[PDB]
């Protein structure tokens, strides 16, 4: 059975490590089980505040600094907002080079998340330590493709150094981690926990990687500087060489999504299947991303080649089109004025009000956006499910893999298992695409380099821009006037997953998702951070 | 086993964008720098404990026998007695009070933790303040937004082993601040012969002409990006976009609008 406690009491864990930004959160607890719970948001900064009277050519800059981890695609959706606000169509090119540089961005968060933030959930670093290296390779050998990292000798070279780091007690990051000493909600052998810490050291590496080529593009990273009103400005990035570095980094790092990471999600997910029936909501809400034709919103959710919709009651059968109209953002349980709710972000408000910790009227500094009332899950599992119900054939295919691997009907996917599953399906099929939209934009650009198209401020008007950034569906929107900006506002991905109640008082995704919470040792509460994480929550992001 | 200096890490308000500039460090890799050269004793973004034991880490490391010292991301909130900001149920402006009090020196990382940053630009709703202001003492500055891991592990690695750097009028280490942005550009040529682009999409933008016409900070900017790269393969200007002046004090209200010099 799975590991639970009899516990009753409140359990509160401040900060969340291993997320981007300020999170507490808050949980009610019976009989070893969460009954209630709280996401907490614990700093405001105020962008949307700041942006008011500049330039609307400036928001990108100012909006990329909504966070460092999904670096880029606040960017990306400013640009999309100004570009429609001044009513441009950019050029074929600039398109595929945004649309590559989010597809680069996909792979760096993905493979960082799993192993670096969300892995010490699952593996047991310290129980490593104890594996036979010969029998870990051996293992590695059987769930895995042959590769020199994970020979004996690579695996008993890892297990050497932690011991080392181990026995000089300065255990640094691993201080006090909920693992010392053992742990009835870690469920690996050894020889698994070796395998995955092997490869959390080769991530550190990889990541530097999908950063390189994604700079070839953007720049730099993080917060890349090469998107302009119209287009982009990198002339270079069209060209042969900078393309074949692109490339060969790219498949670098597809490598290790197709070597590692898949294999290890895969090894993991076996072991914690109970983990599929714990940490489920219903509905789930896409922008899409990819699109082949960005020359308008409507033309971007129609054409996304991770397709766009939305979900209610976890019905596949039927997957709605996206209304732009129906979203608004609550402020009833945040920290901000009443008089705020019910607002549709082109008459967006962000007037702060702090109260006090844990007041339970008023306990986040995040907006609750809801979708003619209901709470919407984005990101990775949102994505997966619209696909697999649309019949995209790369998510069929992906998904009944999974499906098949682990035993498993589709239904056990609407849970904090299938969540971190679907983060690693969807980056397993941006890496068999990579490929083709890099030939499409080397052909393109050896066909003519045009890459910025010629457009003019509008004394008045007003734009939106849509993406699905690795966590979920993001939107910018902004009114203009006197040429200057009147409002911004941006609602995030983050925001819609771990906003507070809305206005009825009715729970966001996380706060659904972690009633039902097994706790086995209410001192070390993993299985809170299991499916908080599941969710690679990004607080920065979701308050700006 | 030979003990490792320990360094604090702390994060206010900031986008996290810092502390992944830092593990893009190649000369040595993450991994060898925290296994090998230092020991990372508090990181919220790594870190393996949570909630009340990760707290408790942090207390552990600020009591450590041997010292420490303090890295600081992201700048201080501190409208309503610091409350838009807290960790723990705790101020960011107290915690990072309390840390900076018994540290061997203070690092702050980004132009945030430096100056103040983009909380900070007008009109500042959160009363956003860079570190040395709302401490009152000397920091050693690692801006750029983010720095260059580069510059920040340089001086990470100076200060544990040769001393602290010198550092100019705005507390940077001269090693990595020392010459304009400008100084050193491929266009520089280009800016001499007053052979600017009027727009993205002109012939001149797309033979690689300067781009001061379009606002580059680089000759008021001093950073060392040209020089050095970032990721190993690009910075800004040879992507073809203005310099922003990133590692400049308050660059959101002294360097904008962006696109201009005006
Ligand atoms: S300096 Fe820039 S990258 Fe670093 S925390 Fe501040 S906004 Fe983020
Ligand atoms: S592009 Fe910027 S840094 Fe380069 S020469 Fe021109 S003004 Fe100077
Ligand atoms: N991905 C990402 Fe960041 C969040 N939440 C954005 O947009
Ligand atoms: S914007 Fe910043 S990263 Fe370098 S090129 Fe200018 S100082
Ligand atoms: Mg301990
Ligand atoms: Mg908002
Ligand atoms: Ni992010």
């Amino acid at each position: 059975p799975t590991p639970q406690s009899t516990f009753t009491g409140p359990i509160v864990v401040d900060p969340i490590t291993r997320i981007e930004g300020h999170l507490r959160i808050m949980v009610e607890v019976e009989n070893g089980k969460v009954k209630d719970a709280w996401s907490s948001s614990q700093l405001f900064r105020g962008l949307e505040i700041i942006l008011k009277g500049r330039d609307p050519r400036d928001a990108q800059h100012f909006t990329q600094r909504a966070c460092g981890c999904c670096t880029y695609v606040h960017a990306l959706a400013s640009s999309r907002c100004v570009d429609d606000a001044v009513k441009v169509s950019i050029p074929a090119n600039a398109r595929m080079m945004r649309n590559l540089v989010m597809a680069s961005q996909y792979l760096h968060d993905h493979l960082v998340h799993f192993y670096h933030l969300h892995a010490l959930d699952w593996v047991d670093v310290t129980a490593a330590l104890k594996a036979d290296p010969n029998k870990a390779a051996k293992l590695a050998a059987s769930i895995a493709p042959a590769r020199p990292g994970n020979s004996a000798k690579a695996l008993k070279a890892v297990q050497d150094k932690l011991k080392a780091f181990v026995e000089s007690g300065q255990l640094g990051i691993f201080t006090n981690a909920y693992f010392l000493g053992g742990h009835k909600a870690y469920y690996l052998p050894p020889e698994v926990d070796l395998i995955a810490t092997a490869h959390y050291l080769e991530a550190l590496h990889m990541q530097v990687k999908a950063a390189s080529a994604m700079a070839i593009l953007g720049g730099k990273n993080p917060h890349t500087q090469f998107t302009v009103v119209g287009g982009c400005s990198n002339y270079q990035g069209l060209t042969k060489d900078p393309l074949a570095n692109y490339l060969a980094l790219s498949k670098e790092v597809c490598q290790f999504v197709n070597e590692c990471y898949i294999p290890d999600l895969l090894a993991v997910a076996g072991f914690y299947k109970d983990w599929g029936g714990i940490g489920g909501t219903s509905n789930y809400l896409a922008f899409g991303e990819f699109a082949t034709d960005d020359s308008s919103p409507e033309k971007h959710l129609a054409t996304s080649q991770f397709p766009s919709g939305v979900i209610t009651g976890r019905d596949l059968g039927k997957v709605d089109n996206v209304d732009l109209g129906a979203i608004y953002e609550d402020v009833k349980y945040s920290w901000y004025a009443p008089g705020g709710d019910g607002k549709h972000p082109y008459d967006g408000v962000t007037d702060p009000k702090y109260t006090k910790l844990d007041d339970k009227d008023h306990y986040s500094w995040m907006k609750a956006p809801r979708y003619k009332g209901k709470a919407m899950e984005v990101g990775p599992l949102a994505r997966t499910f619209i696909a697999y119900a649309k019949g995209q054939p790369d998510f069929k295919k992906v998904v009944d893999m999974v499906l098949g691997k682990l035993s498993v009907p589709a239904t056990a996917l609407h849970s904090t298992l299938g969540r971190t599953a679907a983060r690693g399906i969807e980056t397993a099929i941006v890496c068999a695409n990579m490929e083709k939209w890099i030939k499409e934009m080397a052909d393109s650009g050896a066909k003519d380099n045009t890459l910025c198209a010629k457009w003019e401020m509008p004394e008045e008007s007003k734009g939106v821009g849509l993406a699905d950034a690795p966590r979920g569906a993001l939107s910018h929107w902004i009114r203009i006037k006197g040429k200057k900006i009147d409002n911004f506002q941006l609602v995030v991905p983050s925001t819609w997953n771990l906003g507070p109640r809305g206005a009825q008082g009715d729970k966001s995704p996380v706060e659904e998702a972690l009633i039902g919470t097994p706790i086995a040792d209410p001192k070390r509460p993993v299985e809170i951070l299991r499916t908080v994480h599941a969710f690679d929550p990004c607080i920065a992001c979701g308050v700006h | 086993a030979k003990h490792r200096p320990s360094v604090v890490w702390l994060h206010n308000a900031e986008c996290t964008g810092c502390t992944e500039a830092a593990i893009r460090t190649i000369k040595p890799y993450i991994d060898a720098l925290i296994l090998d050269t230092i020991s990372l004793d508090y990181q919220e973004t790594i870190m393996a404990a949570a909630g009340e034991a990760a707290e408790a880490a942090l207390h552990q490391a600020l009591e450590g026998k041997d010292g420490y010292y303090l890295v600081v991301e992201g700048g201080l909130p501190t409208i309503d007695g610091g409350q838009w900001g807290m960790v723990a149920g705790h101020p960011m402006i107290e915690t990072t009070k309390k840390a900076a009090a018994k540290a061997k020196g203070i690092i702050c990382i980004g132009t945030c933790s430096a100056y103040g940053g983009v909380q900070k630009a007008k009109p500042n709703p959160s009363q956003a303040k860079g570190v040395s202001e709302a401490l009152g003492v000397k920091t050693i500055n690692i801006p750029g937004c983010p720095p260059n891991p580069i510059n920040f592990v340089g001086a990470v690695v100076h200060v544990l082993t040769k001393g602290i750097p010198d550092l100019d009028e705005n507390g940077r280490p001269k090693l990595f601040y020392g010459e304009l942005v400008h100084d050193n550009c491929p266009r520089l040529p280009h800016f001499e012969a007053s052979e600017f682009a009027p727009s993205f999409d002109s012939e001149e933008a797309k033979k690689g002409f300067c781009l001061y016409e379009l606002g580059c900070k680089g000759p008021v900017t001093y950073n060392n990006c040209p020089k050095v790269l970032f990721n190993q393969v690009n910075w800004p200007v040879q992507a073809g976009h203005p310099c922003l002046g990133c590692s400049e004090p308050d660059f959101w209200d002294t360097m904008t609008p962006f696109y201009e010099q005006g």
